[PDB]
């Protein structure tokens, strides 16, 4: 089942069990919208592409933003009839919570409220923030898109098997699977797939069935209907070219593929859910 | 609220900690309270962090969250209550009351919770005696995972300067870029050292003090002990060269192979450093 090599700090075999655990034991609806029945899902394109935007600004990780996905994603499908005009609210409070559990120095709530520009205080966020984590039941380590990602990059670029712990891997193969996965997050048909499936189909369509299987351990027939869903998202950014690694100001140039970018994937999400 | 508040254990990591009881059941209780009117951000980071870790992890040796309570302005964690921590019962009882094979049961069941924290992708960074918590029956549980962080494979750059000064890490004193699971290795290493000789291994005032007295006893590092060290943030040619001293003077009741797991939990290169697996396999354990 391991893709991952011999571990001194631990069975590869356990380590990758608990992780494979995780997944089932955080559940995602890709119907939660059923439950909001005059929301559609360009409300959550527009609100996730917007966080991601945000998280530019502020030089957030991807992981920040990838946990923000998720507690939306997952405290929606514990809410019903949610109005339109919350969403923002429940957006950022989401990105507040992700920004204090990944980052060293997460902005403050004053920053959180300015970039909504009025519509949500940080009594609003702060009243939110509570709510979500309750509704979660304080659930809020899960393994992202894009934890998935770093992984599956670690093992394929692995040289040091006593540094397995020690990032390895070239910025620019990450930052363009990375934004393909941007892509496709923003269609809520995403979550039918595993976030592990997820990272696989993108890895996928930038390399082999051969890699993929190397450093995912999945077979063909797992990912195929993510790697089928995928691939007018794919095209369209093989169409659009892929986007140069980013100088961010105040962090580390061997660091700044973690950053989470912007571009206008909103337009490309058109293009490619025509198809 | 339905707790008779006995008293106040302390102050942790956030927070303060208060013994209680439970009226419906009369069962004694640990609450960690935060007042979230005096909090600007809400609910603080390493609160977030310690209730979202310990909702997931559960192990004999890992002191279990049992309900998280929103009452007012203020959160309360409700922990399992235990009745001493090491470092407390450390100074209240004469070395008779911490034997060898107690401090062997002791330090097996510190690597099983830390192993499986490891496992789990966590790292405590803040093991120390205060934080050890004991039983009557003989248990020892890992408690405040406040500083604690869930980690990556591969892991990012994380917060400098953590872990209580005198269990901190070399790698971390000279201000390493990537810090492992090895830094908790090292902790436990300083508290086997506390528990066998009474008193902190390295009880240093600064971290060049704490650095000072880590190369006075296990020797000066070169490229040739731990290769890349003169390439470190805060690496100084300026620094003195001692040389090992002896570990059997140290700690001269210690058992020989003891002596040689707690050599091992002590390497200054953190590449060279035992694990907490490879220690529960040791002969240490096995007589
Ligand atoms: C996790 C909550 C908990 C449960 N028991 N407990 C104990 N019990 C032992 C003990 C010690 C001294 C007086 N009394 O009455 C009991 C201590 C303790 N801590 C140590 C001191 C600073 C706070 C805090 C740090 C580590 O959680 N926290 C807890």
């Amino acid at each position: 089942g391991s893709p991952l090599p011999v571990l001194s700090w631990a069975n590869r075999e356990e380590v990758w069990k608990i992780m494979l655990n995780k997944e089932k034991t955080y559940l995602r609806d890709q119907h939660f919208l059923e439950q909001h029945p005059l929301l559609q899902p360009k409300m959550r394109a527009i609100l996730l592409d917007w966080l991601m935007e945000v998280c530019e600004v502020y030089k957030l990780h991807r992981e920040t933003f990838y946990l923000a996905q998720d507690f939306f994603d997952r405290y929606m499908a514990t809410q019903e009839n949610v109005v339109k005009t919350l969403l923002q609210l429940i957006g950022i409070s989401s990105l507040f919570i992700a920004a204090k559990l990944e980052e060293i120095y997460p902005p403050k709530l004053h920053q959180f409220a300015y970039v909504t520009d009025g519509a949500c205080s940080g009594d609003e966020i702060l009243t939110m923030e509570l709510m979500i984590m309750k509704a979660l039941k304080w659930r809020l380590s899960p393994l992202t898109i894009v934890s998935w990602l770093n992984v599956y990059m670690q093992v394929a670029y692995l040289n040091d098997l006593h540094e397995v712990l020690l990032p390895q891997y070239p910025q620019q193969i990450f930052i363009q699977i990375a934004e393909l996965l941007d892509l496709c997050v923003l269609d809520v048909d995403c979550l039918e797939f595993p976030y592990g499936i997820l990272a696989a189909s993108a890895l996928y369509h930038f390399s082999s069935s051969e890699l993929m299987q190397k450093v995912s351990g999945y077979q063909w027939c797992d990912i195929e209907n993510c790697v089928k869903w995928m691939v007018p998202f794919a095209m369209v950014i093989r169409e659009t070219g892929s986007s140069k690694l980013k100088h961010f100001r105040g962090v580390a140039d061997e660091d700044a593929h973690n950053i989470q970018t912007h571009r206008d994937s909103l337009d490309l999400l058109d293009k490619a859910r025509a198809k | 609220d339905m707790f008779q508040k006995v008293e106040k254990i302390g102050e942790g990591t956030y927070g303060v900690v208060y013994k209680a009881k439970n009226r419906e059941t009369g069962q004694l209780v640990a609450l960690k309270k935060i007042r979230l009117d005096l909090e600007m951000e809400g609910v603080p980071s390493t609160a977030i962090r310690e209730i979202s870790l310990l909702k997931e992890l559960k192990h004999p040796n890992i002191v279990r969250l049992l309900d998280v309570v929103h009452n007012e302005r203020k959160l309360y964690l409700v922990f399992e209550f235990l009745s001493q921590d090491l470092k407390k019962y450390m100074d209240s009882t004469p070395g008779s009351e911490l034997p060898l094979h107690l401090i062997k049961s002791y330090l097996f069941q510190l690597l099983q919770g830390v192993s499986f924290c490891h496992s789990h992708r966590v790292i405590h960074r803040d093991l120390k005696p205060q934080n050890l918590l004991i039983n009557e029956l003989g248990a020892i549980k890992l408690a405040d995972f406040g500083l604690a962080r869930a980690f990556g494979v591969p892991l990012r750059t994380y917060t400098h300067e953590v872990v209580t000064l005198w269990y901190r890490a070399p790698e971390i004193l000279l201000g390493s870029k990537f810090y492992t699971t090895a830094v908790d290795i090292w902790s436990i290493g300083c508290i086997f050292a506390e528990m066998v000789t009474r008193k902190a291994l390295f009880p240093g005032d600064s971290e060049i003090d704490q650095l000072f007295r880590i190369f006075r006893m296990l020797g000066t590092p070169s490229e040739d002990t731990w290769p890349g060290v003169t390439q470190l943030p805060d690496y100084k040619g300026s620094f003195p060269k001692w040389t090992r001293k002896g570990l059997e003077e140290i700690v001269p009741n210690l058992e020989p192979e003891g002596r040689d797991l707690l050599m091992q939990l002590l390497q200054y290169d953190p590449s060279q450093r035992i694990t907490a697996k490879t220690a529960l396999a040791h002969p240490y354990f096995s007589s």
